């Protein structure tokens, strides 16, 4: 099994998913919820210095607003599910049903 | 007979007569039908 | 007058009383202006302390 | 066999405590005179022995390891007699009890003074209020579909929350 | 005032007496709550008519078998006879059209005339007067009911009194089958036969 | 000491002045009941917690309640 | 009415819906939205159930085997996908899911992210490239639609219930096997055995 083609295919695919069909419902998803609240407020302005959003990592020149941050995400679930693809085929386990 | 007839009617009098009528019931059937753990049908 | 008729059947909405959704029978109620609780009512059944009649205010009754 | 039990006809254990309570029967029985009524007790007492063990041998009960009959309560139809026939004679029974009592309760509750009849019960309402557990589930059921056999909790007291 | 399962008694409030079959039996109020009598008149006519036809279907072909004319294996052991088809088959076939019956039957009790036409054929009209008594080409071809006359009653009673009776002789076939195993006819001849030997006491501790 | 107070309920029967064992509850002047009285615990230092009081009171619920606490000198009823 | 002549219809189900015949034993559609969203899963099952029946019966029919077998190339390993005999050069187990799932994800977004109800049901436009909406009986077709999709759903229900009742058999296999023995190869076998 080809280790590197499999890893390719497999992120490609899964940040192509994330890219163009499933930003728009992450997206819609995260307004939804929007920042975790404290009570009533979020846990920066109840006064938590370290939670406060890093907007300069999430800065992106993407069109569709595609960040850094879900460039990680995205690649991390293709990589898992790459090595998933890897280790299945590379196993030797027939169950022969 | 009234009166008396209201005093065999309390609680523990009934109880009494009730319970050993029940004992005598479940005594005799345990002569006639003893040791069965399982109901025959 | 004030609240329901007397000998009335009336239903306790008080949370903290023994006879919370309990019917009991009016008993009296007083016109006097500033009486706080003037309704009397009496119940078939007792609290723990023994008591079978209390009084309420009319807000609290309700009519069956 | 339903968990690896013999059936207590050829169960070894079942025939050695057969053998085992036959034999201490008539070890106490040995200084007895014969036409003593001791005597004849213990000779009852064996008989009684041997026609318990034949029955339960006769209805197919489940020896395990050694002999002792096991029940079966899964709902085997070749253990129905062991929980469901007598489990149902039993639902039957306590509830003609319970619903009696019942009735009881709601007939002297439009008396005038309800806790006399408690303490003291009406032997003849009693008795005409037992009469009718008869058909009692059929009544059950009657209620609780017509909605009499559940209080609204509207008009039942509850605690402060 | 009509006669009485009772003498001396009081009929119950809810019987009133009209009702055909009506003799004041109902001595644990099992048709005291409102609107629960219709049901168990419903309950009562059905297992009437299906007695009936047990008890003919049980006593005439095993009384001809006797006789010798049209000899048939037993009821009991009827069940245990090869058929053209499948007794698990036909079982479900049975409770197939039995559940179209029965919920069209169903249909009927819940709310009364709502069911009298057919389905697939709009101008048919199967139009009975009372529940219970389906009235039309099926059901009733003769017109020996359908509101012949008003306050049908004696006819209904006819029908109503012999289904008793067959629920009665029905339920005594069974419990006397399953002790004496013996068919019902040849029971009756051993009564008639050795009437103060062969009875209730000779046959469950004899 | 123990806190003691009276509620609006009270129907000025007295009841739990008569079974107070350390004198501390009294009636005053009212205008809410019948009776033209009410409870009142002016001097809940001296109360020990009993509780009488409460068993006194005839109301659904009590119009006089004892809260416990603190378990002074005064309080724990102690004469040495 | 309909489902059940006489019966007194749910106030939530008037009848003007297609399909509409008051059949709500358990109450579900009591709650509006819940309604409009059981609707369109209805349509979506109903859809996918009747283009499963052809892919069903259609290649058991030619001799390409049933459809509880279709599958069975993938357990085993290398099983060389077919189709109409012809082997797929590309039917190796971890090409042809991902290439479903993307494709599947794809056409899955595009719908879930329409406003409307109505165009959520039925949206039209790209998807008829015959027409058959300009004619009145556009209505009376989505009575059609909805009574051969529920009639497809209990057919697809019944094939995978006679799939479990005797594993390696066919649909078309129980038809014949019907048709030899009517009255005695039925669901009794299975429910009274
Ligand atoms: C909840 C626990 C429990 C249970 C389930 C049992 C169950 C049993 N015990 Mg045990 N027992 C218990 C607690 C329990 N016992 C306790 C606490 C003690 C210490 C006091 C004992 C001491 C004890 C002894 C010493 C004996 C039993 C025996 C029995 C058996 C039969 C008793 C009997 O009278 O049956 C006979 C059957 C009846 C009385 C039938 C009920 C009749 C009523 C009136 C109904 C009438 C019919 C009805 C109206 C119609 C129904 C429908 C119809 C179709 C049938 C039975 C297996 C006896 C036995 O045989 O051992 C196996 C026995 O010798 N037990
Ligand atoms: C179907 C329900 C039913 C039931 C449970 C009874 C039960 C009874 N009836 Mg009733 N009876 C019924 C229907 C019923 N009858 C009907 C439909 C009629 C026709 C109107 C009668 C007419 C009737 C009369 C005229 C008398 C009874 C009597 C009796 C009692 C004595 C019979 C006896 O012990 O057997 C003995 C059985 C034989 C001798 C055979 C008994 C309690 C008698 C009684 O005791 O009066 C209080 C009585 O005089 N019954
Ligand atoms: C299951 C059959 C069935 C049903 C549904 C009814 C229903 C009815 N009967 Mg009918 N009846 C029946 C059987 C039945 N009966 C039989 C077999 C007899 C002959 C004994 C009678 C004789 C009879 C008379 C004389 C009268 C009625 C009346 C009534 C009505 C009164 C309400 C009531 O209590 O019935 C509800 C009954 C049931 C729900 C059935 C209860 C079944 C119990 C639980 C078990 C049965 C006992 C036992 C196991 C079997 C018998 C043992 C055997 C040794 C006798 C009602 C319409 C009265 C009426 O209003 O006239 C129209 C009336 O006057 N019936
Ligand atoms: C509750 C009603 C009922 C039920 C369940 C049965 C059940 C039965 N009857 Mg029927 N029977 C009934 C009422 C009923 N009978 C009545 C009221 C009569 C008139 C007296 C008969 C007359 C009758 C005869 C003459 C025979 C049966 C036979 C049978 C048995 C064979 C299968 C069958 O029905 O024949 C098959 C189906 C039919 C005969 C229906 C007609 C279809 C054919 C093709 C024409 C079956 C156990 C037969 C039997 O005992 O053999 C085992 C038989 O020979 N029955
Ligand atoms: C139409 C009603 C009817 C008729 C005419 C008969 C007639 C007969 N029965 Mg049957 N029987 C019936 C109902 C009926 N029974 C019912 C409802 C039951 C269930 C309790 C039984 C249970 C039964 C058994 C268990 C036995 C009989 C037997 C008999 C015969 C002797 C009489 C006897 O033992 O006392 C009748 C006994 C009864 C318990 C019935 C009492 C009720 C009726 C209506 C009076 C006789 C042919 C015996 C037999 O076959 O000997 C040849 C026998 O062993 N019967
Ligand atoms: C829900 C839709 C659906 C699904 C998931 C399937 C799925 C499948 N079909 Mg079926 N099929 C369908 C609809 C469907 N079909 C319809 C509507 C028709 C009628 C035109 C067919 C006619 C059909 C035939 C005639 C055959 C299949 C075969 C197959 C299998 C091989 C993969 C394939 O089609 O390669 C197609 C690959 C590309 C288009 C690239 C696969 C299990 C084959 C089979 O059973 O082999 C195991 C086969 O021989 N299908
Ligand atoms: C017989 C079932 C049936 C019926 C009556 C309808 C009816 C309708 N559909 Mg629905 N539809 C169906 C099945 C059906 N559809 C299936 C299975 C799918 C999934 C592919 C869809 C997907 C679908 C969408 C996405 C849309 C519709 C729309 C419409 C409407 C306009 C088109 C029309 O008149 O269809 C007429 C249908 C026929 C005349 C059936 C003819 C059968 C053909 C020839 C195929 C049969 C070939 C073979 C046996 C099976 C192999 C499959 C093949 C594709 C390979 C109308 C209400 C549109 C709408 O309402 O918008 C306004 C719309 O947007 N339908
Ligand atoms: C309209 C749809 C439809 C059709 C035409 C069939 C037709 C058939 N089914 Mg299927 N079936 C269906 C729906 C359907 N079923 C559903 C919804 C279920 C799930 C409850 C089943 C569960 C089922 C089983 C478990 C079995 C059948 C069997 C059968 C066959 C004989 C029994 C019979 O007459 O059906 C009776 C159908 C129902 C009662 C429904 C026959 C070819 C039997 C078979 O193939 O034997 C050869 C069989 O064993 N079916
Ligand atoms: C007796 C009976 C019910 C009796 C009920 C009674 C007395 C109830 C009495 C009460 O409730 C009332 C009235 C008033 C209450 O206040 C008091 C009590 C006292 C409680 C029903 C019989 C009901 C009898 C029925 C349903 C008979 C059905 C027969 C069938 C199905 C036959 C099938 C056979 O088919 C044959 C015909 C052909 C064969 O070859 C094969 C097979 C299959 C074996
Ligand atoms: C520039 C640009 C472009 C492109 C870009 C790209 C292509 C990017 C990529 C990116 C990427 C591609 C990323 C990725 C990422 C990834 C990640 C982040 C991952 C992670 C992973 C992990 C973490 C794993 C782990 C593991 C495994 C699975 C195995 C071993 C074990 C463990 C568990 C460790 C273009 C031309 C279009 C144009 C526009 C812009
Ligand atoms: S608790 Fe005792 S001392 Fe205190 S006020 Fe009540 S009765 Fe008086
Ligand atoms: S508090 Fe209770 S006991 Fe004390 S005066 Fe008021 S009502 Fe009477």
């Amino acid at each position: 099994a080809n280790t590197a083609l499999t890893i390719t295919l497999s992120t490609g695919a899964l940040l192509f998913l994330g890219r163009f069909v499933f930003l728009p419902f992450q997206r819609d998803n995260v307004s939804r919820q929007g920042l975790p609240v404290q009570n009533g407020v979020t846990h920066f302005d109840a006064g938590d210095s370290r939670a406060q959003e890093v907007t300069s990592f999430l800065k992106t020149n993407d069109p569709a607003g595609f960040t850094i941050v879900d460039v990680l995400a995205w690649g991390a679930l293709g990589h898992a599910v790459g090595f998933f693809i890897l280790a299945t085929i590379n196993n030797g386990y027939n169950p022969q049903f | 007979m009234q009166d008396v007839k209201t005093y065999l009617s309390t609680a523990p009098v009934l109880a009494t007569l009730w319970f050993g009528f029940l004992a005598g019931l479940l005594i005799e059937i345990n002569r006639f039908f003893p040791d069965a753990l399982v109901l025959p049908l | 007058v004030i609240g329901p008729k007397r000998g009335s059947i009336v239903k306790v909405l008080r949370r903290e009383s023994y006879w919370f959704n309990d019917t009991g029978k009016v008993v009296a109620v007083d016109q006097a202006p500033g009486v706080r609780y003037p309704v009397v009512v009496r119940f078939d059944k007792v609290n723990y302390a023994g008591v079978s009649t209390n009084n309420y205010s009319p807000d609290e009754l309700e009519q069956s | 066999d339903v968990a690896g039990l013999t059936p207590c006809k050829e169960s070894k254990g079942f025939a050695k405590r057969q053998k085992q309570e036959i034999k201490k029967l008539e070890g106490r029985l040995k200084l007895y005179a014969p036409d003593s009524a001791p005597a004849l007790a213990i000779n009852a007492t064996i008989e009684k022995t041997k026609r318990r063990f034949e029955f339960y041998g006769n209805q197919g009960l489940l020896c395990g390891t050694d002999g002792l009959p096991h029940l079966i309560v899964d709902g085997d139809q070749a253990h129905l007699g062991e929980f469901v026939y007598p489990g149902l004679v039993f639902l039957y029974i306590a509830g003609w009890i319970g619903w009696v009592g019942r009735a009881y309760l709601i007939d002297v509750r439009t008396s005038k003074k309800p806790t006399e009849k408690e303490i003291i019960i009406d032997v003849p309402l009693a008795l005409r209020i037992m009469s009718k557990g008869l058909t009692w589930p059929v009544a059950a059921i009657g209620e609780l579909r017509s909605g009499k056999l559940v209080e609204k909790s509207s008009n039942i007291t509850v605690s402060p929350r | 005032d009509r006669p009485l399962w009772l003498p001396g008694s009081e009929a119950p409030k809810w019987l009133d007496g009209s009702l055909p079959g009506d003799y004041g039996f109902d001595p644990l109020d099992l048709a005291a709550e409102p609107g629960r009598l219709n049901w168990m008149v419903q309950a009562e006519l059905v297992h009437c008519r299906w007695a009936m036809l047990g008890a003919a279907g049980i006593f005439i072909p095993e009384l001809l078998t006797k006789i010798g004319i049209l000899n048939t294996p037993s009821w009991y052991k009827a069940g245990d006879a090869t058929y053209f088809a499948d007794q698990g088959t036909l079982f479900i076939v049975e409770l197939l059209l039995m559940a179209w019956a029965e919920s069209r039957r169903w249909a009927d009790i819940a709310r009364p005339g709502s069911v009298n036409t057919d389905p697939i054929f709009p101008n048919n009209k199967l139009t009975g007067t009372d529940v219970g008594y389906p009235g039309g080409l099926w059901f009733d071809p003769l017109g020996w009911g359908s509101g012949s006359e008003d306050k049908l009653k004696e006819i209904r009673t006819k029908e109503v009194k012999n289904g008793r009776l067959a629920m009665l002789a029905v339920l005594g076939a069974f419990v006397q089958a399953n002790v004496t195993h013996v068919g019902p006819i040849d029971n009756l001849f051993a009564h008639l036969a050795d009437p103060y030997h062969t009875t209730i006491l000779q046959s469950l501790f004899g | 000491a123990h806190s003691v107070k009276i509620y609006d309920t009270c129907i000025g029967c007295t009841q739990c002045v008569r079974a107070c064992p350390t004198d501390v509850l009294e009636m005053v002047p009212w205008d809410g009941c019948k009776a033209s009285q009410i409870a009142s615990a002016p001097r809940t230092e001296d109360c020990v917690g009993c509780k009488r009081c409460e068993s006194a009171c005839p109301t659904d619920f009590l119009s006089v309640r004892v809260y416990l606490g603190a378990e002074t000198t005064r309080s724990m009823g102690l004469a040495y | 009415a309909e489902w059940l002549p006489g019966n007194p219809r749910p106030s939530y189900l008037d009848g003007s819906a297609p399909g509409d015949f008051g059949f709500d034993p358990l109450g579900l559609g009591e709650v509006p939205e819940n309604l409009e969203r059981f609707k369109e899963s209805e349509l979506i099952h109903a859809r996918w159930a009747m283009l499963a029946v052809p892919g069903v019966l259609i290649p058991e029919a030619l001799g390409y085997g049933n459809w509880v077998s279709a599958q069975k190339w993938a357990a085993t390993p290398g099983g060389q996908a077919t189709y109409l005999g012809n082997p797929v050069p590309w039917g190796n187990l971890p090409v042809i899911l991902a290439i479903e799932f993307l494709a599947i994800a794809f056409a899955e977004s595009q719908r879930n992210g329409e406003p409307d109800p109505e165009k959520r049901k039925y949206p039209g436009g790209a998807f008829d490239p015959l027409g058959f909406s300009k004619g009145a009986n556009l209505e009376e077709l989505k009575l059609k639609e909805i009574k051969n999709g529920r009639l497809a759903l209990v057919a697809f229900l019944g094939f995978a219930v006679q799939a479990i009742a005797y594993p390696g058999t066919g649909p078309l296999e129980n038809l014949k096997t019907h048709l030899a023995d009517p009255w005695h190869n039925t669901i009794a076998h299975v429910i009274i055995p």
